[PDB]
């Protein structure tokens, strides 16, 4: 039920933000200028 | 001959960068008391040069 | 110092009402070279 975490400053596209997702058999760590939605969740 | 303009540098920022930290944001500096929320001019400068 | 360090540990537990009253030492996992000013964070949850 718990996949990963996001680490940022404003959690929008203005500044860069980290993001970790626990792939089923991998890891998807990426630090980009993500425009995070107000309710982040990983859907399957 | 044209003095390539693709090489830029941050001339304005609101703090001092920490070691090995990268800043890529392009928000307009609010230099003076003017809000500077959107557009530029007077006391609103584009951070990069 | 511009480095994001993650340590981790997995332990088998039985009483789940709270964290166990034991002693497990987390071991280093990653030392990623990421330069950002991390101030806030949020947890991801799977939504099937
Ligand atoms: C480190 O990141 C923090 C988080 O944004 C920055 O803190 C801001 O600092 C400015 C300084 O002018 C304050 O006006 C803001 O209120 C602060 N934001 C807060 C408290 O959420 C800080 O500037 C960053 N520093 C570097 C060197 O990147
Ligand atoms: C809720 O709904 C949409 C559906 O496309 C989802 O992608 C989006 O992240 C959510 N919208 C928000 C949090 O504003």
């Amino acid at each position: 039920i718990i996949r990963g975490w996001i680490f940022g400053t404003t959690l929008d596209s203005k500044t860069q933000s980290l993001l970790i997702v626990n792939n089923a058999t991998n890891v998807v760590i990426k630090v980009c200028e993500f425009q995070f939605c107000n309710d982040p969740f990983l859907g399957v | 001959v044209g003095g390539n303009y693709n090489y830029l540098y941050r001339l304005f920022r609101k703090s001092n960068l920490k070691p090995f930290e990268r800043d890529i944001s392009t928000e307009i500096y609010q230099a003076g008391s003017t809000p500077c929320n959107g557009v530029e001019g007077f006391n609103c400068y584009f951070p990069l040069q | 110092d511009g480095y994001f360090k993650i340590y981790s540990k997995h332990t088998p537990i039985n009483l789940v009402r709270d964290l166990p009253q034991g002693f497990s030492a987390l071991e280093p996992l990653v030392d990623l070279p990421i330069g950002i000013n991390i101030t806030r964070f949020q947890t991801l949850l799977a939504l099937h």
